[PDB]
């Protein structure tokens, strides 16, 4: 990162202004650059192209929301009440030539969340081991964890009462004779602060 | 409207060859270039050159002179990139993009295709039934374990699709280098067990199919 620089992680409160800086070498100082926004599970997306003087073009889908903006070597993309759909990763992109040659040069890119999101707490789901696993001498306990936003959460697995929208799950896998051997087992699940537990009995 | 449509996910060991193809639709194929973006575990994305759809001609950015190869169907409106003597550091996710008007280089992108380079064996999953044995008037929760396969992904239907609603099936989880997975369904009572009920998965890189009626007990 020394044409392109880019801090690579950055959050916002829902609802309100977010600004990106991506930054330009001294060599590089007024030239335009593209922004391009990377979600998981689809194609990366072409947002804008951003000249010196602060001008700009967009789209593509790209909503009214985005805009973008300079300051000498600085170039700005900014997202007005920003919303949960706009978490991504933001890369800045820009073109040369280099003795004759065409290159180009993407930053290392910014991952954006968006805090203070309504939350929906988890529903817990939890299954023993199959008589099947169990014959083979194995025991996966699972917890399936749904319903909730926004997306996050932290699982812990506890035995006998101490330790050791979007989905998530948790495994602990465990031998036959592991599983027999306690009175209970629980899936403790943190959200957003906030913990929720459900628990299996070998007893039942 | 605009898409590029690319290959699914690859796993090779090193030395070997692998070709990925880009399928375009909705513009006018030999119009715009084709380039190549190849994004590695834990950097960023890295520009490899593009080949001109009309002239056939390829250009390759330096780290990509010698293995690297761009080649075009055309007829079919679809680019190619084969990558020959695998290394371990060719592990990346590979983009197509086309360039636009007025000198955009890529205006739109394919979703990537996963090119794992390794020695680690494809191994296909074991698959569990998750029942209760079979009160009245309660809502009753089944499940498909898909344990301890490799490479990714698995997917999972009930009773071949027709069963959809309330099925929620999870995001995979990569634990000491297998992967498990895991679906439920909630079915009132009483539907089961008077009604059958049947996971069905599928592990494509082993060429796996397994189906499990799940059944009271346990």
């Amino acid at each position: 990162q020394l044409v392109l620089t880019q801090s690579s992680s950055a959050s916002f409160s829902l609802g309100a202004s977010a600004k990106l800086t991506c930054t330009l070498n001294s060599q590089h100082s007024t030239y335009t650059i593209e922004w391009y926004q990377q979600q998981p599970l689809k194609p990366p997306k072409y947002v804008m192209e951003l000249k010196k003087d602060g001008s700009h073009s967009t789209g593509d889908g790209i909503p009214d929301r985005f805009s973008g903006s300079s300051s000498g070597a600085d170039r700005y993309l900014s997202i007005s009440n920003i919303q949960p759909e706009d978490e991504a990763i933001y890369i800045c992109g820009v073109g040369d030539t280099i003795k004759e040659q065409f290159v180009y040069v993407f930053g290392g890119g910014t991952k954006v969340t968006v805090l203070g999101q309504p939350k929906s707490t988890p529903t817990l789901t939890v299954f023993p081991p199959s008589s099947e696993e169990l014959k083979e001498n194995k025991a996966t306990l699972v917890c399936l964890i749904s319903n909730f936003s926004p997306s996050g959460v932290t699982v812990a697995w506890k035995a006998n009462g101490t330790p050791i929208k979007f989905m998530a799950s948790s495994f602990l896998h465990l031998t036959s004779d592991q599983w027999r051997s306690h009175n209970s087992f629980t899936c403790q699940v943190t959200h957003e602060g906030d913990t929720v537990e459900k628990s299996l009995s070998p007893a039942e | 409207q605009i898409q590029l449509v690319q290959s699914g996910p690859e796993l090779k060991k090193p030395g070997e060859t692998v070709k990925i193809s880009c399928k375009a639709s909705g513009y006018t194929f030999t119009t715009y270039g084709m380039s190549w973006v190849k994004q590695a575990p834990g950097k960023g994305f890295e520009w490899m050159g593009w080949i001109n759809t009309y002239s056939g001609v390829p250009t390759y950015v330096d780290d990509f002179k010698g293995r690297f190869a761009f080649s075009l169907e055309t007829s079919a409106s679809t680019a190619y990139l084969q990558i020959n003597n695998l290394k371990n550091e060719d592990t990346a996710v590979y983009f197509c993009a086309r360039g636009g008007d007025n000198y955009l280089w890529f205006a739109y992108w394919g979703q990537g295709t996963l090119v794992t380079v390794s020695a680690a064996k494809t191994t296909p999953p074991s698959v569990y039934p998750l029942a209760p044995g079979s009160q009245t008037n309660s809502m009753v929760t089944l499940g498909c374990l898909v344990k301890g396969y490799f490479p990714e992904p698995v997917t999972v239907t009930w009773n071949s699709g027709s069963l959809s609603s309330g099925v929620h099936t999870f995001p995979a989880v990569l634990q000491s280098d297998l992967y498990t997975l895991s679906s439920s369904v909630t079915v009132p009572s009483s539907t089961w067990p008077s009604q059958t009920v049947t996971c069905n998965v599928a592990h494509p890189a082993s060429s796996t199919k397994v189906d499990k009626k799940i059944v009271p007990r346990d």
